[PDB]
């Protein structure tokens, strides 16, 4: 719980085509 | 003197509309772009002033914590066609009308 | 129940061919 609380959890995270 | 290879006549008429429509049905070339990505619709028109095209793949997240990434891919597709085999047809077509016709 | 809650549940999403 605290060890969950200082990292937190990432979540799916969408990908991104760019030409720039 | 032309009554008897009307037939030919024909074939070459078909032979030749067939290859018209597939010149205009077709499209010539694309872009393909493979993948989970978002891909903004108005970027996609600097398309051809663009000189490095990059994908970033989605990365998924497991309920047990693991990380991994989507496939992304990309590349250039284009219309083609057995030019040998339909070239070799018509100029058998063409040369039997000049034959039979002398 | 309250993490589920907070983070939901993804449900498969069907994908798009799109020809811009």
């Amino acid at each position: 719980i605290i060890d969950n609380y200082f990292n937190a959890r990432t979540r799916t995270k969408k990908g991104r085509a760019v030409f720039f | 003197d032309y009554e008897k290879v009307i037939t030919l006549i024909d074939l070459y008429d078909n032979a030749e509309s067939d290859t018209a429509n597939y010149m205009s049905d077709l499209n010539d070339a694309m872009l393909l772009i493979k993948g989970n990505l978002n891909l903004d619709p108005v970027e996609v028109r600097k398309q051809k002033e663009a000189n490095v095209l990059f994908l970033e793949p989605t990365v998924y997240v497991d309920a047990e914590g693991r990380e991994t990434e989507g496939s992304v891919d990309g590349g250039y597709i284009y219309k083609q066609y057995d030019v040998q085999g339909t070239e070799a047809y018509k100029d058998r077509l063409n040369s039997d009308i000049h034959m039979f016709t002398n």
